[PDB]
DNA sequence: AAAAAAAAAAAAAAAAAAAAAAAAAAAAAA
DNA sequence: TTTTTTTTTTTTTTTTTTTTTTTTTTTTTT
């Protein structure tokens, strides 16, 4: 639910939101997932938060959406995934970043 | 350029061509299934080869259930419930010749036949475990009846000719998917089917004894009534056996799935409390060569005088011994006591032999759990006492006042844990125990018991609790174990002091058979 | 004139949601 | 150093509540 408003709230623009969004929305993310990766998990909620990336247009959004993406692809490279859902896990790079050099 | 064509002989190649890309989720998959089911009208010149592809494509643009979307199977199999008058004139004698020149010799391992005769079983099955085609064949009986051929036929099919190991399975599989019969077929007209569990071509090959014990599953919690009438045939005849053999013979998957089919029947059976007695006749009573078919026998670990006296060696004798080995020699303390727990409960149900747990030469039961308690493991030693749940159901339920010395001795076994806790009363697992199995007693008691009178109560208390409180309770220095124990009178008297249900409440004597058991709640 | 339509007013079938139950996987103890 | 069990998830089946049909009975055409 919060992760949709996320995307969405520069529709009426504001960039005093957006300078407090992504400084937060980093911070939410970085105690989530505190103990060791759950191989269903990289899966589950994998599938749903990405069920909804658009809107496709809306220019001040898809900065926030980049700025974030690569925080995650951070954490991706230093304690992911002890075996398991590998070949998922960048199949996230695959679809994200074709929106992300599609309208940008 | 789209040209492939949904009929004719284009399509099919002949050995391949299916489907799987723009058909799947959208209805134009009907033109292969319609198109297929216009192939399949005679001529047979060319159109006898491509037999074999048109029911392997069927088994491959049919969907699972699909959460994701139910109704792209709904849509898939509307087209069905449509062409289906046509499928009964062609592919119920299509595959009546592919079985009966599979049913007419015995070197007949033909690859265009078998390997056909599996995909059109295949398709079959996956049309009847659709319960939205079960629920719309009550529109239109004559087809009922018609498609009631099937049965007819795979039973002969299981214990008749060359049945391979291919053909079982794919008929089994149907038979443990199907759910058409519990709307279709009659009480009589599944006796035909329970009567082929004991008759099946051997090759215990580890496959065909996994999928014949999981149909059991099916066949308890579908068709009960069913089941429990016929119980003294596939039971002894072709479960019973799989355990006895041990471990060696077979993989451990097979011997865990036969202790399953006993929790089942016994979730199934109290319900009908076996008035026939088949438990106590076909087991305690009677040997080997009286219920154990030859065909299990020969491959049996016999050991002395008992392989030359099999007219004397009741079946409890056996199962007795090979519960033994389980924990003295693997530890396998979980399978040993689960297994053990659920004969007793059937056998004893029946409400005069609720006293045999008196006799001497059923005491070594009570044994058998002594060797589990006295080993090491907290939870093996807890776990020991949590199966007692089934002794206060039988004790406290199916129970005859008349016999008053009778009752009076059962009364005084049940407390035998209590016997068996109190010189380990400093370790936690052994304080709990004393608590779970109580609630069980006095839930079942008084509870869930409506027959309580003046007569019950009298035997369930100088003979029962004041046993229980002055020679156990009032001798523990654990003083929170106490407040526990003492709690549950207060909850008799008209001080319900213990949550009742706050958020996160058993009546029916069922619940006791549960694995949290009862709470002060 | 007799049979057919028109309208009260009870009656019968079945899908949803949540508890348990039970499974996958994850948390614990070697 | 790897075996064993518990929370999250899945499925059955109640228990409510709604959908729905079929009997009942006046006034005109078979």
């Amino acid at each position: 639910e919060p992760l949709l408003v996320f995307f969405l709230n520069p529709v009426s623009s504001n960039m005093q939101k957006h300078k407090k969004s992504t400084n937060m929305l980093r911070e939410l993310v970085l105690l989530y997932l505190t103990k060791p990766l759950s191989r269903s998990a990289a899966k589950k909620f994998f599938s749903m938060l990405i069920s909804i990336l658009p809107p496709n247009p809306n220019y001040q959004t898809i900065d926030m959406v980049n700025l974030l993406i690569d925080l995650i692809k951070s954490h991706n490279r230093k304690f992911k995934d002890k075996r398991t859902y590998n070949a998922t896990l960048k199949t996230i790079g695959k679809w994200i970043q074709e929106s992300g050099v599609v309208h940008q | 350029e789209t040209r492939v064509n949904p009929r004719a002989l284009e399509y099919w190649v002949s050995g391949e061509i299916h489907g799987l890309v723009d058909n799947e989720s959208v209805s134009e998959f009907k033109e292969i299934i319609e198109g297929g089911l216009g192939i399949l009208r005679q001529e047979s010149e060319d159109y006898v080869a491509r037999r074999f592809e048109v029911y392997a494509t069927f088994n491959n643009i049919i969907p699972i259930l699909t959460t994701k979307n139910v109704n792209e199977v709904d849509q898939k199999f509307n087209i069905l419930i449509v062409n289906i008058e046509s499928i009964i004139e062609i592919c119920i004698p299509h595959l009546q010749i592919a079985q009966d020149t599979l049913l007419s010799s015995s070197e007949k391992k033909n690859p265009f036949v078998i390997r056909l005769y599996v995909q059109i079983v295949r398709f079959f099955s996956a049309i009847m475990s659709n319960f939205k085609i079960v629920k719309w064949l009550t529109k239109r009986p004559d087809l009922v009846n018609k498609l009631k051929v099937i049965y007819r036929w795979t039973t002969g099919a299981l214990r008749n000719e060359n049945s391979n190991k291919i053909i079982i399975t794919a008929q089994v599989s149907f038979l443990r998917d199907e759910k058409f019969g519990t709307f279709f077929l009659s009480n009589e007209e599944i006796k035909p089917i329970i009567s082929t569990f004991t008759e099946i071509m051997e090759i215990n090959s580890h496959n065909l004894i996994y999928e014949k014990l999981l149909l059991i599953r099916g066949f308890l919690s579908k068709y009960p009534k069913l089941m429990i009438e016929t119980v003294t045939s596939w039971l002894p005849g072709e479960v019973l056996p799989r355990i006895i053999i041990g471990d060696e013979i077979y993989s451990m998957k097979i011997l865990i799935t036969s202790i399953v089919v006993l929790l089942e029947l016994l979730k199934k059976c109290l319900d009908f409390v076996d008035e026939h007695e088949r438990i106590y006749q076909c087991i305690m009573l009677s040997p080997v060569c009286e219920t154990i078919p030859e065909k299990f026998l020969s491959k049996l670990p016999l050991n002395s005088y008992d392989s030359a006296n099999l007219d004397k060696v009741t079946i409890g004798h056996l199962l007795t011994q090979q519960i033994k080995n389980y924990i003295v020699v693997k530890n396998d303390n979980k399978i040993a006591m689960d297994l053990w727990l659920s004969m007793t409960g059937l056998l004893y149900d029946s409400g005069k032999r609720v006293y045999d747990l008196t006799s001497e030469s059923n005491k070594v039961w009570f044994d058998l759990n002594n060797l589990c308690f006295i080993n090491n493991h907290p939870k093996t030693r807890l776990m020991s006492i949590k199966v007692w749940r089934i002794i206060t159901y039988c004790i406290c339920t199916k129970i005859s006042q008349k016999n008053q010395e009778g009752n009076k001795s059962l009364l005084s076994l049940l407390r035998t844990p209590f016997q068996m806790t109190l010189p380990y009363v400093n370790d936690p697992s052994a304080r709990e125990g004393i608590i779970y199995h109580l609630l069980g007693v006095v839930y079942t008691a008084f509870t869930s018991n409506k027959n309580l009178s003046t007569d019950m109560f009298e035997l369930f208390w100088d003979h029962l609790i004041t046993p229980i409180y002055e020679d156990y309770v009032f001798k523990y220095d654990s003083i929170h174990l106490q407040n526990v124990l003492f709690t549950v009178l207060h909850l008799l008297i008209g001080g319900k002091n213990a949550d009742v249900a706050l958020e996160r409440k058993h009546i029916h004597p069922m619940s006791v058979i549960a694995s949290e058991g009862v709470k002060l709640k």
